[PDB]
Order: structure tokens, then sequence, then C-alpha cells
């Protein structure tokens, strides 16, 4: 059996030669023309380096407003993330909170802050008692809360979360805001993906089943300093976007054999659409209420 | 001590006050849409609001006739008034006009501001939007408004 | 009444440098996101607003080739049509604007 | 007169071993004879002093200034030069490190008081100087903290002696 | 209206320019364009009676390394006596505040006289003749900033180049030589190595009034 610790930098020393790996199969530099095609600046041609330049490269060349409000990217219409590298020459379009339709960016901003309250429970509970981490559930928005199902401990099938545990989980989760680690991105193989997960049969069966859905078995994985999971798609760039965040509740689900699944729900705003202290307080009962997929 | 003082202090005088505001309120009705420095579009709007509502009292009105008489000082608005202007406002109550801010004037920096009566023909002025209703907090607002709803 | 004595360059630094004189930075300041500009938040964006102003220019300087002459304000209402379509059946007795122009995205 | 910013512009340095951190691009603009006062041009200046390029942009965009859209057209020709000639990659990712405001030939007008009494005007003019370098602009300084307040006066305490004796 | 006139050394055209033929860098009438260059030829040994052909291609290749290297060390007067001065301001003001690092590692297969032409008398009393050379060597090439920081190409990494090159001399100088006048690249030459930096390409900037058209 691995020590945390050690599971944790053997973890971090897959994703690292992974990703130099794919660095050396792109050891030439090449040059790609990205057309960005917005409202706003129209017809700009970028000539971006391949597999090395960012949307963030590109909103960077054009301004800081465009860094700072920039949250997803549509690359030929889909959803890119900000520091994840280009292929091949495509079409770009950025994309902030507060357009016509920020449904993806809200599917994003949901699943990072879910991705983050794992990180966060995963390293807040005890040395002596044992954690493994099921899935995010893809929630909507409308709901109003984040949601990471977790397997704990049968010496803790009867334990309870209080209110200073909650905000112990919440002050965590701030830690994590204040130190703005980047959502790093790597799209890796089914099998790498295995070997770095091997260690947890519930990865192991989310991992099977997104190379089940794609074709070439290419799974997301996202690292926040030394944090990695399995993505159901793209990011926000840096977890200093969030600006409110709460762990509101804790859940058994109905099922308690075979084990016991806690349902953790959150609730989390970004800094560009932050709420008044009473909205506030009402998505927060809100997000205590009960969540159902 | 200017306590409970509606009006503001301009021109030479009241005089020149009423005179400054009668011909912004004909500038106003000629072009239905016009822009100035803020505080005189102000006090003009005060004054289109009221215009208006003499034009819907109408032209077989004695008072009316002397009012538009006043405060239009070419005579071929007063027709326009009449016949253009309360009919496009006979169902509306009370908001007829629309007041923006456009940012200063490029010599003395004074604070300007673009009045215009509503409906019109010109393009429209880039209205300030509210945010979409797809957003995060709105989208999150909504989910509590529908729960509440479902609650009682 | 005249100054008594020469007001050193310490003086002067600390008047002239008190925070009050120097120039307070603008947190209102947004990038209006039709045409991707700065804009004020209480304020009209520049850009739009002189592109509506140039159109309503051309659209006046249409009325008053109409018109020709002063004091002749109509007593009907006006629209303004461009090339390519024609008045329809609400417009019937309205004043004909015609501008040599494709109608503006941002014109409804 | 000087014209030592143009040839600080004009200064080059040696390649760079493969094994040492990369020195930021620094570029120096200036611009001279602007019928303005040096003093009302520092206080722009000092306005743009250590902001992000667009930052300082923003701010001139938007104050209500000669002083200030004269430096903004100086601005942006110095971003221009700087993603031209001096291979800075982005054109967001400069900061103003100087930016200060001299005093230019000026001329000497009559101005006509009452009685046979007369006064000499000062036909002002100034120069602006800029800046720019390569990279994100630096942090502000933190202010000073407790622990640091009590730590210096613990280190003024242990660095007392005893003196005037042996 | 004065007597003195500009007395030019050179020019900046090519008379009846060497065509690339398709396939020369692929492939490791023809009378016609050799009795041309040969009349050039006889121009020229008229001209000065002390020129062998065969001679040329060495001095060419001497011509263009020391002119390479001169540009290396920044060597003005010397660029000046190995190069012409409609080669020298495209040669030096792109690299006037830049640091160039060029070696010449060999040469694949000598070079090639390929075209030999001459002007005519007309000139301004001034006969000029040029010779195009193909050149086919192995060269490096790491152009630096201001700074120090590297712009283009490697250190130590020797590539492949072909060029074909065009000496003029003033024929009537008495003191004329032969000088690197211009270069010749094909338009179906391989695209060149990519630079190892990032470059925006603006859109069209619009007037309010103005309307965006694809
Ligand atoms: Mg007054
Ligand atoms: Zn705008």
């Amino acid at each position: 059996q691995l020590s945390p610790t050690e599971l944790t930098e053997m973890r971090n020393d897959l994703f690292n030669k992974e990703k130099a790996r794919q660095l050396s199969l792109t050891p030439r530099t090449e040059k790609i023309e990205v057309k960005h095609v917005g409202k706003t600046d129209p017809g700009t041609v970028f000539v971006m380096n391949k597999n090395i330049s960012t949307p963030y490269s590109c909103a960077m060349h054009l301004s800081e407003w465009y860094c700072r409000k920039s949250i997803l990217a549509l690359v030929d219409g889909q959803p890119w993330d900000m520091y994840k590298p280009l292929t091949k020459s495509c079409e770009i379009k950025f994309l902030t909170f507060k357009d016509c339709d920020p449904g993806e960016v809200n599917k994003a901003y949901w699943r990072s802050c879910a991705m983050m309250m794992g990180c966060v429970i995963e390293r807040a509970f005890k040395d002596e008692y044992m954690v493994n981490l099921v899935r995010a559930p893809e929630v909507p928005v409308i709901s109003g809360a984040f949601c990471y199902d977790v397997v704990l401990d049968s010496k803790l099938d009867e334990w309870m979360p209080t209110k200073e545990n909650l905000r112990s989980f919440t002050k965590d989760a701030h830690a994590l805001i204040y130190k703005d680690l980047p959502f790093e991105t790597l799209e890796v193989e089914a099998k790498v993906a295995l070997e770095i997960f091997q260690h947890s049969k519930y990865k192991v069966d989310f991992i099977e089943e997104k190379a089940s859905q794609n074709p070439e078995r290419i799974v997301k994985l996202h690292r926040i300093g030394d944090f990695i999971d399995v993505s159901e798609g793209p990011l926000i760039p840096r977890t200093s976007i969030c600006f409110q965040y709460e762990v509101s509740a804790v859940h058994n689900l109905q099922p308690t054999q075979p084990s016991l699944i806690r349902r953790f729900q959150g609730v989390s705003l970004p800094v560009h659409l932050r709420a008044h202290f009473t909205i506030w307080d009402k998505l927060l009962e809100r997000s205590r209420k009960m969540v159902t997929e | 001590i200017s306590h409970g003082r509606v009006f503001r202090r301009m021109g030479l005088g009241p005089e020149s006050r009423i005179h400054l505001l009668r011909n912004l309120l004909t500038g106003l009705v000629r072009h239905e849409r016009i822009e100035a420095p803020w505080a005189r579009v102000d006090e003009m709007r005060g004054y289109a609001e009221k215009l208006i509502d003499y034009g819907k009292l109408g032209d077989t009105n004695e008072r009316a006739m002397r009012m538009a008489d006043f405060w239009l000082t070419e005579k071929d608005l007063i027709p326009k008034l009449f016949q253009v202007l309360a009919p496009r406002y006979k169902d509306q109550t009370g908001g007829y006009t629309r007041m923006l801010q456009i940012p200063n004037r490029s010599l003395d920096r004074a604070k300007m501001a673009v009045i215009e009566y509503k409906g019109n023909c010109l393009p429209p002025l880039p209205l300030p939007r509210r945010d979409s209703h797809l957003t995060l907090l709105n989208q999150l607002l909504q989910g509590l408004r529908q729960d509440l709803r479902q609650s009682q | 009444a005249a100054p008594k004595n020469r007001r050193t360059i310490e003086v002067n630094r600390c008047r002239r440098r008190n925070p009050q004189k120097l120039i307070k930075v603008k947190n209102n300041i947004d990038v209006c996101p039709e045409c991707g500009h700065l804009k004020q938040k209480h304020v009209l964006c520049a850009y739009c607003y002189e592109k509506v102003c140039k159109e309503t220019a051309e659209i006046r300087r249409q009325i008053g080739k109409q018109e020709g002459g002063p004091f002749k304000a109509p007593t009907i209402e006006t629209v303004v049509l461009y090339t390519g379509e024609t008045p329809s059946e609400q417009d019937q007795g309205k004043r004909i604007i015609e501008r040599d122009r494709k109608r503006p995205s941002w014109f409804t | 007169i000087s014209r030592k910013w143009e040839k600080k512009n004009k200064i080059v340095y040696p390649p760079q071993l493969p094994g040492e951190p990369r020195r930021p691009a620094e570029i120096y603009h200036c611009r001279r004879q602007i019928k303005y006062s040096k003093d009302k041009m520092w206080y722009l200046a000092k306005l743009i002093r250590g902001m992000s390029i667009d930052q300082a942009l923003a701010q001139l965009e938007f104050n209500d200034k000669k002083g200030a859209k004269i430096i903004k057209e100086v601005l942006l020709e110095a971003q221009d030069m700087a993603v031209r000639d001096h291979n800075v990659e982005f054109r967001s990712n400069l900061y103003i490190a100087e930016s200060t405001s001299g005093r230019g030939q000026c001329l000497k007008r009559i101005r006509y008081h009452g009685r046979g009494r007369f006064g000499i005007m000062e036909k002002v003019y100034c120069h602006y100087f800029v800046k720019l370098v390569e990279g994100p602009p630096p942090p502000p300084e933190p202010p000073k903290t407790a622990v640091a307040h009590a730590k210096e006066y613990i280190q003024q305490l242990r660095s007392r002696t005893i003196v005037h004796t042996l | 209206k004065s007597d003195r006139s500009i007395h030019l050394a050179c020019t900046a055209g090519i008379f009846d320019a060497y065509v690339p033929p398709e396939g020369d860098a692929r492939i490791s009438e023809r009378m016609k364009k050799t009795m041309a260059s040969q009349v050039s030829i006889r121009r020229i040994k008229d001209y000065d009676a002390n020129f062998k052909i065969k001679d040329f291609p060495e001095k060419a290749k001497d011509i263009f390394i020391e002119a390479h290297l001169c540009l290396n060390n920044s060597d003005h007067d010397r660029l000046h006596t190995l190069v012409t001065e409609h080669c020298f301001p495209d040669m030096t003001w792109d690299i006037k505040y830049k640091t160039v690092r060029w070696s010449f590692v060999e040469s694949l297969e000598p070079s090639h006289v390929v075209q030999v032409r001459c002007s005519s008398m007309m000139n301004q009393g001034n006969v000029y003749g040029q010779i195009t050379v193909r050149m086919h060597t192995r060269q490096t090439l790491a152009i630096y900033d201001r700074f120090g920081r590297l712009m283009y190409g490697q250190e130590d990494v020797p590539k492949d180049v072909l060029e074909y090159v065009v000496f003029e001399k003033q024929l009537t100088n008495p003191y004329g030589s032969w000088r690197m006048h211009t270069k010749i690249v094909p338009p179906w030459a391989p695209p060149k190595q990519p630079i190892l930096k990032t470059v925006m390409i603006p859109g069209p900037q619009l007037k309010p009034e103005e309307e965006y058209e694809e």
C-alpha cells in the first residue's frame, strides 16, 4: 500500500513525463494560423506556435482585457481550455461570463469548482481514515450546487460533519483560491490514465467509460498544483477566477449497501459575477438543500 | 442655504433660463433627439414631459394653444406637436423622454447628455442593457425563484 | 499682503504631492462588447454613439433634402427605408426617407 | 539641449548565454516641446507610473486633460515601436517603469498690467519621457505588518551597545 | 544645372535575369543562352583581357564568405570593398541593432558560373558586367536581438542553402572590382525556416461609420 504523499508524487511524475513526451513529439517549431472571428476586433490573424501556443497567448497578443475576461475559447466551435495548446490552424472566439449564452462557461466553472472541492476533501480527511473519490456529477447550474461523490471510511459510516468542519472545508478552498493555481490540461491516452489512477477502482471505471464514449480512447486530465483529476470537459484558467466559495452541505446517498457514498455540495460565484451578502446567503441556503441528478 | 430649491440658476437670469430651456425644447421637438450639457438637458427634460402633456390636452384647448405658442418659436412645430407627438404618446402616461449621458465635450470637458423622445425614426441609441438571464448568477436566482414557487 | 519668506522646495513638494492633489485612479472602465472598445459604466460608448451620430446625420441630411426649406415640418410620422425593401403596410401614411446603403445590423 | 533618451533607445547589448535569465526588453520614448506645463504633465506621469500598458491607456483615455491625450499618443507609438523593432512578443506584455516630465524651451512675452506696469509671460513648454519594460507589472509593495514592526524594534534593541566605554 | 553629376559605381537591376530552372535543387535554347553569356564574356575580356571564367567561382565563393564575415563583425568599409552600393543597405539596415553569428561550414558542390550579361555603352559613359553564379553550400546562422536573446536560426546546427548570387563590376572603372550585386532566390524555393517568436497580423481598423465586410 502506498502512502498519500507517495501516490501524489507518483501521479505528478507520470503527468510530467507524459507532458514531456508530448512536447518531445513536437520538437521543432511550427507556425499555425489562428483566425479570430469574434464580433470585437474582427478578422484578426495570429501566427501561433503549434502545440505550444495557447488561447491565452492569443488573448495576450490582443490586450489585457481579453486575458482578464476571457474564460473559455471556441476553437472551430468547440470549447477549448485557455491554457490548452493549439494543434491545428483554426478559428478562435473568446467566451466570457457575461455573454448572451454563457452556458459552456458556466459548465466549465461548475466543473472546476467541483474538482477544487474534491481536492479539498481528499487533503482534508485524516491519514488514519480512507478517502476515495467517485466522480463529479454533471449537475446543471440551475440546481444551485456542485456535487462530489466520495466513499469514506467504515469507521466514519456513522459520522456527520459539523458546521465548523464545513467552515474548515471552506477555508481550505479559500486557501486554494488564494494560492491561485493554473488549471493545467492534458489530453492523454486511456492506458496512461489507467496507470495514473490504478489505485482507485471508481477512477478506473470512469476512465474506462470515457474511453468507451470516445473512439480514440483519449481522456482529459486536469491539475491544480499536485491534485490530478479526470474531467468531463474544459475548465476555467485559474482558481483565482472563483471569488465567493462555500462547501455548504454533506449528504448520504439512499443505498447504504454495498458502500456509503457521500455527496458533498458547494456553491461558488466568480469575481466578475460576485453577489451581495443577502443574495449570497439565500444561495447558500439553496445549496444546503438537497440536489438530485 | 438652498434647501428645497428645485430649479437651477442658469443663464443671465430667469429670462435667460426660460429662453435657453425654450430653445433646447424647440430643438428637441424639431429633431426628436438633441445633445446638450447635462444640467440643461435635465431641466429641459422636465419641460418636455409637461409639453407633451399639454399636447395631449390638445389643440382645441386655447390654454394648450397659448402654451405651445410660447414654448415653440417657429410655429410649424405646433402642428407637429399636436398631430404627431401627442398621438404617438396617447397610450403612454408619462414616460415620453429618454436621457442618457454622453462622455464629455471635446473642448471644455462639459458633462454631456443626449435626450430623445421615445419612438422616433432615428437610429436607436446604444442603450445600456442588463445581463442576460443565461448568466450564472441569474440562473442560480432563477432556480431559487422556482424553488420558492413550488415551496409555496 | 506679501510672502514674508520664500517657500522651499521641500514644503512645495509636500503641498504639490499630497494625495489630494494627485489624480485618482478610475475603477469604472469596462469593455463595451458591441465594438470591444473602452467605455465607462455610466456613460454611452463613444465609438457606438459616434456611429449612431454619423448615421443619423445622414438621415437628417436626407430629411432636409426632402423638406426643401425652413418652416416645413410635416404633420405625419416618418420612417427611414434603405435600399432593397418596400414600405410595410403599417408605414402607409408616413414620410419615406430613402437611404442609399444597406440597413445596418444594429438598426431594426 | 540633449537627446540621451533616444541614444538610450539606440544602445545595444552582447549576445546572451543559454543558461541565464531572459533580460526583459526596455523601450525608451519621448516627445519634445509640448505646449503644456511640466507640473501638470508630472501629475499625469505620476498617475501612470508602474501600471500595465493597457491600464495606463484606459486611464489616459478617460482622463480629462490635454496632457492625458498627448501621453496616450506617445504610449501608443512606444508600444508600436516595441512590437515592431525591439522584438517584444506580445503588445500587452509591457509596463511603465519610468514616466517623468521635464522642462522645455520656453518663450518670453509681455503681459500688459495697469498703469505703465508690465509683466513677463512664459509660453511654457515641456518634454515627456517614458520607459516601457517587457513583462507583467511588478507587484505593489505590501504594507508593513505589525510582525515586521515588532521585528525591527527588536532588531534595534539587540543592536544596542554600551557606548563611550571599553 | 551644375556640371558635377553623381558618379554612380553600380546599378540596381539585373540584365536579363537568370530564371532558375525548375527541379535544379530536386535533382542532385541552350545554345542561345550560351552564346549570349559568352558575348558578354567577350566584352568583359575586351575591357580587361585578364579574366578567366574558370578562375571566377572560387573568387565569388571568397567574396561571399568574407562579405558575410565582415557582416558578422560589422566591418563596413570592407563590406563596401566586397559589396556593391545597391547590395549594402538591404544587407545592413535590418541588422543595424542586431548581432548576427554567421559561419561557413562547407560546400556541397562547387559553385557554377551559370549566367553572364553585360550592359550597353550608353549608361552615362559606363559599361557594367554582371555574372550570376549558383551557390549550394552548408551554413549556420543565429541572429540575436538588441538585448542578446535569440531571434532566428540555431547556434550550431548547419543547414543547406541554394542561391543564385549575382556579381557586378564596372568595367570602365580603372579601379573596378568584382563585388556582390544581388541574389536571385527562385520563386519555387522551399519555405524559410520559421521564426522563434509569434506575430499578430491586425485586421482592418474601422472608423465608426464603417461596417466590417468579410
Ligand atoms: Mg453662469
Ligand atoms: Zn461600443
